[PDB]
């Protein structure tokens, strides 16, 4: 979304109340994260707690492993509720953006003020706490959705093009899954048909081998600040933490069937944090429930059985596919009755163009026959 | 017929290019220079062979205009600039 | 034998079978000039496939309802020998019950 | 009694037929658009920008 | 202005062909899933026989 003066005034008015709310949310989220971190350190697997090293097979560069460095706390409901987890995730996003802004301020001293003016004129990178009314929150969510629309198609195209240009599926079912994974949001994708693509891409690229450009695109699509990007293992850590929290919350909800009892607005927010339900679509409860159930089905029974989600790359592609709107087409069909090269009419046809029209026009067969007969006669005369 | 250009070919002979299958083949066996169907496509042999399509007056059964609902997609975004506007 | 009345299903749309048939006829009428016939063993066209699917669904619905118009059912629904066999059974049952009525009325 | 039995299935079939019709209509629209584009292409009055649009 | 446009132009035909094939594949899958359902209903002869048993014939 482009900056505007109205948004600038809105953010300037709510700057200090927003900061105070952010501080209170910081205290609450620190408490929640302390609880979660203590639980992870106490009951976490040895590999997860010790941060086992996984290196790529080509350049031996360490990155988080989905199986080892990600753990789902099935018994987190006892200590932390689902709402607390959602609050922590939202605060993590807001704190990331605020931390980037504060780092810029510290780095550049008082010279960041005009850049702060540019920042406050757009709701893309302002914390949610800066909105003190429903309309402001709606505009902020619209800005976030616009950023997601801007970023997701590039990530999807990167993934699809790289795979399709460097490899092909093994069997027909994998082919169907791959083809149907990247369909536009206007159509509904069956998670059962699409799931095998997760295994296929695990065969091609796991989350531990994700490239830095693809990571940047994914972070853009997840409203995570990317400047300075730095090493791929920082934003990668951010993504891992966010999706680990999301998976914990999803396991809690699935086990306790909280989504059915969840209210309309809370359900919509839950879907939004999963990148499933844009606000501009004005979805109803039926559609939200359908998409949430599809997400759970895509996770698969193995998620509940062992806490192992499918490949994170393919999962991100699947969820972000809902932001891949059909390519826009505006204008009546009658516009196709016009002509594009009228300005060339005055030029006419030169000798070469006239020759080409004569040879390849309706009289082409006659000219070809005459030319071939003449050439044959000349060749016979020569011999 | 007019003197306007057509879909660009880059001086490539579509009967031997690496993406030849993407160009439909007509009855005469000459692959089209464009994704469309061309009846009078030809090949010329200079130092290198090149495919050429000569526009001509041809009538095609025109399906009646559909409704705007079934082909218009109002997904335009502020950053989006059409190819015509870019041109 | 059947069991019990199945749970109610709500039309997510609303249109009569007559309206649907009229819409199908209108849709297929605009492409008549473009539509081209071909040999049975030759590959089919988009128009032919759309017509076959639409007519198959329509006539299956009609036969389920009770409009036993065999002339069109044998065309737009018969694709397997099993279809022909079950149609023959249905055609004998229907035309036998009709005849028996006249005998039992007279 | 049979009607009460063959009612929900008939409704689902009717809805599926309507959905199939709505799914086929865009295909015909695209075919018409391609026909018009081809018509303009054969006349040498089609720019690449128009085709992409 | 020059390079990216030229490569997009080069891309267009292959993408168009692949998308046409994909649409034809979707239509083919739609057609292949159509089967005429034949349901079996209790023969009325048994009903008539039961009626006779009720008649005590
Ligand atoms: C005055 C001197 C200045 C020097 C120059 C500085 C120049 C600017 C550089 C940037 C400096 C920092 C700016 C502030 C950032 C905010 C604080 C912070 O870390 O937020 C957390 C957050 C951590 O991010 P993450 O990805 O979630 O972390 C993953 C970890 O796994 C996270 O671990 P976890 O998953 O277990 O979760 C833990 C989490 C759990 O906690 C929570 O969830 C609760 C929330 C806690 C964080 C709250 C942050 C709030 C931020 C906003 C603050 C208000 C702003 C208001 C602005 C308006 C004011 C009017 O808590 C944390 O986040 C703790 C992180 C660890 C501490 C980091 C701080 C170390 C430095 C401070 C100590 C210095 C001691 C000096 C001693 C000197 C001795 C001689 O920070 C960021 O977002 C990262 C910074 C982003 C900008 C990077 C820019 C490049 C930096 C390059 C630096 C290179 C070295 C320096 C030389 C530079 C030369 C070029
Ligand atoms: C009070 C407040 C609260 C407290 C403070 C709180 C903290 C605040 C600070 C933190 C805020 C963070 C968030 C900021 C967000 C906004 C960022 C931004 O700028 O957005 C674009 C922003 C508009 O944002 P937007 O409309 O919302 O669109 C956002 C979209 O989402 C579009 O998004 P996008 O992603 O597409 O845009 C991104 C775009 C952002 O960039 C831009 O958009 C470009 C902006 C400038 C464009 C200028 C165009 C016009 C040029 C005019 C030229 C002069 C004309 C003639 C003038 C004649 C005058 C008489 O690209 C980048 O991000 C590229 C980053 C490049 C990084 C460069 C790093 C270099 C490192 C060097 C290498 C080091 C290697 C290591 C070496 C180690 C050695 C040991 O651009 C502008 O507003 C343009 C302003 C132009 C001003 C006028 C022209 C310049 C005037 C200069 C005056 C100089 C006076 C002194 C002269 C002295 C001479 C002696
Ligand atoms: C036709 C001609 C037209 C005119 C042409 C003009 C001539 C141009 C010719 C040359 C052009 C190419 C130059 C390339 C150089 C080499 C670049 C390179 O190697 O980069 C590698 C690498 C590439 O970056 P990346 O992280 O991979 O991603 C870059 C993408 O653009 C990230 O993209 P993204 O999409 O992933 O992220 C989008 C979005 C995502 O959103 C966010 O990330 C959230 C918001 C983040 C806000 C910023 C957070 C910063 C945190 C702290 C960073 C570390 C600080 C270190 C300590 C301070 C050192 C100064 O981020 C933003 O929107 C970034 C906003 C930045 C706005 C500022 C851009 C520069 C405009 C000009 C202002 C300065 C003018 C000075 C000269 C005039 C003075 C009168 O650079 C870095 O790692 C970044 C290091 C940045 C360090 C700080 C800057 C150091 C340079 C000196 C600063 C001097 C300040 C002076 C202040 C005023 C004094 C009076
Ligand atoms: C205006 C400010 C100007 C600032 C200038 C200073 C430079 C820029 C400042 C910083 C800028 C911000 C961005 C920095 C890069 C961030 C990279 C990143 O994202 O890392 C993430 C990464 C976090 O990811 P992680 O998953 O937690 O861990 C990484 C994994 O291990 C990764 O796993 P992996 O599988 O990748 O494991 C491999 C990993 C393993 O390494 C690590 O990751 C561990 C951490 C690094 C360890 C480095 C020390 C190693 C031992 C050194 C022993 C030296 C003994 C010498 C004895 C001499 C006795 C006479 O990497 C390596 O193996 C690399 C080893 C280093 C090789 C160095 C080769 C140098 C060749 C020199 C050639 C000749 C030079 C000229 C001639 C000189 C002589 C005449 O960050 C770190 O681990 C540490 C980051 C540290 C950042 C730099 C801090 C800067 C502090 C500056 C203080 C001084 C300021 C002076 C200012 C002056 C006035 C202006
Ligand atoms: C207007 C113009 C004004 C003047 C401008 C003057 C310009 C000077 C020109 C010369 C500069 C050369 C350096 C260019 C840096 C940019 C390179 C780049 O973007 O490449 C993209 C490159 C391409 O990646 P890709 O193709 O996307 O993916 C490939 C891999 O997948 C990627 O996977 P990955 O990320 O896992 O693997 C990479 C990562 C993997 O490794 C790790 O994760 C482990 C990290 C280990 C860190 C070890 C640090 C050790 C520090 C020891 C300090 C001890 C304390 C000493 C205290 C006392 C002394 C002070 O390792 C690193 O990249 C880190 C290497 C070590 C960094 C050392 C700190 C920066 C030094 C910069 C100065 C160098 C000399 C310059 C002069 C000579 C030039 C010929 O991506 C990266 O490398 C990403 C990280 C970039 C980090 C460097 C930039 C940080 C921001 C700079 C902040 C300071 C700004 C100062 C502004 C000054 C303005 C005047
Ligand atoms: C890249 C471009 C460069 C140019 C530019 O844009 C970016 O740079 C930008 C950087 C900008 C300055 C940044 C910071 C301030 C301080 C502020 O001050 C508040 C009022 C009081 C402090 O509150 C002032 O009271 C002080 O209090 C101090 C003690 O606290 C005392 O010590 C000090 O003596 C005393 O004056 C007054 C505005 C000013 C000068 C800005 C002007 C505009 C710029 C030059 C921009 C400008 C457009
Ligand atoms: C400038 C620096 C800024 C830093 C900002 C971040 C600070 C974070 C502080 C977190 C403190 C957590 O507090 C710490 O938790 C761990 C894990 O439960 C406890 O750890 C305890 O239980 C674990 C798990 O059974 C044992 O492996 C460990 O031996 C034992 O000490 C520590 O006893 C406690 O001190």
């Amino acid at each position: 979304m482009q900056g505007s003066w109205s948004v600038l005034k809105k953010n300037c008015s709510n700057f200090f109340p927003g900061l105070l709310a952010f501080a209170q949310q910081t205290q609450e989220a620190y408490g929640i994260w302390l609880r979660i971190y203590n639980r992870q350190q106490k009951y976490g697997p040895t590999d997860f707690v010790e941060q086992s090293e996984t290196f790529s097979p080509d350049y031996h560069k360490r990155f988080h492993s989905q199986d080892k460095n990600m753990w789902v706390d099935k018994e987190l409901c006892t200590e932390v509720s689902q709402k607390e987890v959602a609050r922590l995730m939202t605060y993590k996003l807001d704190m990331w953006r605020m931390a980037h802004c504060a780092g810029a301020l510290l780095a550049t001293g008082g010279y960041a003020i005009p850049f702060g003016l540019f920042w406050l004129a757009n709701d893309t990178w302002v914390p949610s706490s800066f909105n003190l009314t429903g309309e402001e929150l709606r505009a902020w969510r619209e800005a976030q959705d616009l950023y997601r629309y801007r970023s997701a198609p590039s990530y999807l195209t990167d993934t699809k093009w790289h795979f399709d240009f460097h490899a092909y599926p093994w069997n027909e079912t994998q082919e169907r899954a791959w083809d149907d994974l990247f369909e536009k949001n206007d159509v509904r994708r069956d998670p059962k048909v699409v799931r095998p693509a997760a295994e296929m891409y695990d065969g091609f690229i796991k989350f531990e081998l994700i490239r830095r450009k693809s990571l940047r695109h994914l972070c853009r699509s997840m409203n995570i600040p990317t400047f300075p990007m730095l090493a791929r293992l920082c934003n990668g850590t951010r993504v891992r933490d966010y999706w680990n929290l999301a998976w914990c919350e999803d396991y809690m909800v699935i086990t306790q069937r909280l989504h059915e009892s969840m209210t309309d607005e809370e359900l919509y927010d839950y879907a939004w944090r999963r990148y499933l339900a844009p606000y501009d679509k004005n979805l109803n409860r039926e559609q939200l429930m359908e998409r949430v159930e599809d997400y759970f089905e895509f996770l698969g029974p193995d998620f509940v059985a062992h806490g192992k989600a499918p490949n994170l790359v393919i999962l991100t592609n699947y969820v972000l596919g809902y932001y891949n709107d059909p390519a826009y087409l505006e204008g009546d069909i009658s516009e196709l009755d016009k002509n594009d090269y009228d300005h060339l009419a005055s030029w006419g046809k030169d000798a070469f163009l006239r020759r080409l029209e004569f040879e390849n026009g309706p009289l082409r067969d006659q000219v070809e026959a005459h030319t071939q007969r003449l050439l044959a006669e000349r060749a016979a005369i020569a011999k | 017929v007019g003197n306007g250009p057509t879909f660009s070919t880059g001086g490539e002979c579509m009967n031997t290019c690496d993406i030849q299958n993407a160009f439909p083949m007509n009855d005469r066996g000459v692959r089209s220079s464009s994704p469309f169907q061309e009846p009078n496509t030809a090949i010329y042999d200079s130092y290198l062979a090149w495919t050429y399509f000569q526009p001509m007056d041809v009538h095609i059964e025109k399906l009646p205009a559909p409704e705007a609902k079934y082909y218009q997609r109002h997904t335009k975004k502020p950053w989006d600039v059409s190819s015509t506007e870019l041109t | 034998y059947k069991g019990e009345v199945p749970p109610h299903y709500t039309r997510k749309s609303s249109a009569t079978i007559e309206q649907v048939e009229k819409e199908i006829d209108a849709l297929l009428g605009g492409a008549e000039k473009l539509r081209k016939t071909s040999t049975d063993d030759q590959p089919m066209d988009k128009l032919t496939l759309m017509e076959r699917c639409l007519r198959h669904a329509l006539w299956s619905y009609h036969k389920e309802e009770g409009r036993y118009d065999f002339d069109q059912i044998g065309r737009w629904v018969v694709y397997t020998p099993e279809d022909e066999v079950k149609l023959a059974q249905l055609k004998r049952e229907v035309e036998a019950k009709e005849k028996l009525a006249a005998l039992r009325k007279r | 009694t049979l009607q009460q039995y063959r009612r929900a299935s008939q409704d689902k079939r009717l809805d599926d037929l309507v959905d199939l019709l709505e799914r086929f209509k865009p295909v015909l629209a695209r075919e018409a658009i391609m026909q018009r584009l081809t018509i303009k292409h054969l006349e040498g009055q089609l720019g690449v920008w128009r085709y992409m649009d | 202005d020059i390079m990216v446009p030229s490569f997009v132009y080069n891309k267009l035909p292959v993408i168009h062909f692949l998308q046409e094939k994909r649409a034809e594949q979707k239509l083919r899958r739609v057609l292949d899933e159509t089967y005429t359902e034949w349901t079996e209903e209790l023969d009325q002869a048994h009903v008539t026989d039961a009626i006779t048993r009720s008649l005590n014939i």
